[PDB]
């Protein structure tokens, strides 16, 4: 048995998005296919489940009318109309198969995102984080290394080739007005900072963006 | 619609410790065939949701003898022995009895131990982002535990809190700790005119907020 599904989708909010699922392993028009919401921030909401033999579907009483599921008999594919859609219900899409009353639930899908907005893919903007003027040294110090305004997700902020990887932080992705800012920090002692050359370097993939910068103290 | 009511919403546990979960219905979910069909789901970080016990009076064939699930015909309860490394994740309640089915709550488990010292650092603007016209403040707070802690953003004393971005992540592994990223952005024109910038952090390890401050104009 094996699930595929449909690559990322971005569209401007009120169009419609149409994402698949392809079957393989199994008597696919058989029994249940059922449908999750995963919202990036918490929960598990379901939107509704189609036997791709006959024309029964059922919708949950909160997600009535907003999406209308479609079977295909010939091919082993099942596809969803996607009604207005706003900035509210971007989040992951996963399928799975169900047969209920009995054995069920013993496999899923890959997962899909889909990210509507309304921003244009805009290349990364990097920025090192150089400690203030006045600072004491201490036996350790702290780094950073900043990227604003890009989409969309996702980007590898790194240090120098792996050299320095204990002790790095990636935190998830937060807006601030429209666009991305992310930091990396990692530390590292005090008596080779002034010595050994350290240069924080940002890919993106979606843009094709291999942005290497050096920090310097003041 | 049935709604689910897990408990706690969050169970730290060491290694080694039982841990024990409840999840309450709404209303009762026995089916008049005499078995109730009750499914529990176990999600990773970037991953998807796994199987572990499905009809709760059996266990799943794959999974192993260290999960346990039981329960009356309303109130169930699902047993952890020994807690590893591996049952990380996120627990989710699935019931099965009336038309249509729904999820649960999602309970949060990680692994618990000692309490952790804050490690906050503050990181001014560079002059690339100034010869851009911006002005970007970061405040790291790494290894940290419990997730109980504020940060608060002082501007020539006075309280800040537009343009503030908080950021977490998830338990790491290898020491066990939580990170805390906050950032604000604003104008150079706005660097300019004001003189102490202050990152304050107020932990329970720490009687005192630990308190990081820089001056503009020095």
């Amino acid at each position: 048995v094996q699930l595929q599904q449909s690559g990322a989708e971005v569209m401007k909010p009120g169009a419609s998005v149409k994402i698949s699922c392809k079957g393989t392993g199994y008597t696919f028009s058989s029994y249940w296919i059922e449908w999750v919401k995963q919202r990036p921030g918490h929960g598990l909401e379901r939107i509704g489940e189609i036997l791709p033999g006959s024309g029964s579907t059922n919708y949950n009483e909160k997600f009535r009318g907003k999406a209308t599921f479609t079977a295909d008999k010939s091919s082993k594919t099942a596809y969803m109309q996607l009604s207005s859609l706003t900035s509210e219900d971007s989040a992951v899409y996963y399928c799975a198969r169900y047969l209920p009353y009995y054995y069920a639930m013993d496999y899923w899908g890959q997962g899909t995102s889909v990210t509507v907005s309304s921003a244009k893919t805009t290349p990364p903007s990097v920025y090192p984080l150089a400690p203030g003027s006045a600072a004491q040294t201490n036996s350790m110090v702290t780094l950073g290394c900043l990227v604003k305004g890009y989409f969309p997700e996702p980007v590898t902020v790194t240090w120098n080739s792996g050299s320095l990887s204990s002790g790095v932080h990636t935190f998830p992705a937060v807006l601030q007005s429209d666009l991305y800012t992310l930091s990396s920090s990692v530390t590292v002692p005090s008596s080779t900072w002034p010595s050994e050359t350290v240069t924080c370097n940002v890919a993106h993939p979606a843009s094709s963006t291999k942005v290497d910068k050096k920090i310097v103290p003041r | 619609d049935v709604l689910m009511t897990q408990t706690p919403l969050s169970l730290p546990v060491s290694l080694g410790d039982q841990a024990s979960i409840s999840c309450r219905s709404s209303q009762s979910i026995v089916h008049s065939n005499g078995n109730t069909y009750l499914e529990w789901y176990l999600q990773k970080p970037g991953q998807s949701p796994k199987l572990l016990i499905y009809k709760v009076s059996n266990r799943f064939s794959g999974v192993p003898d260290r999960f346990s699930g039981s329960g009356s015909g309303t109130d169930f309860t699902l047993k952890i022995s020994r807690v590893e490394a591996e049952d990380l994740g996120v627990y989710y309640c699935f019931q099965g009895s009336h038309v249509p089915w729904t999820f649960g709550g999602g309970t949060k488990l990680e692994i618990k131990r000692a309490d952790a010292a804050p490690t906050v650092s503050i990181f001014p603007p560079s002059s690339e982002q100034l010869t851009s016209g911006g002005a970007s403040v970061v405040c790291f707070l790494n290894n940290f535990y419990p997730k109980d802690i504020n940060v608060k953003w002082k501007i020539d004393g006075s309280e800040r809190q537009n343009g503030v971005l908080n950021s977490w992540t998830d338990q790491d592994s290898k020491d066990s700790t939580y990170s805390m990223s906050s950032t604000l952005t604003l104008t150079k024109d706005e660097y300019e005119r004001h003189n102490s910038y202050t990152c304050e952090a107020t932990h329970k390890t720490s009687t005192s907020p630990i308190v990081k401050s820089f001056n503009r104009n020095e």
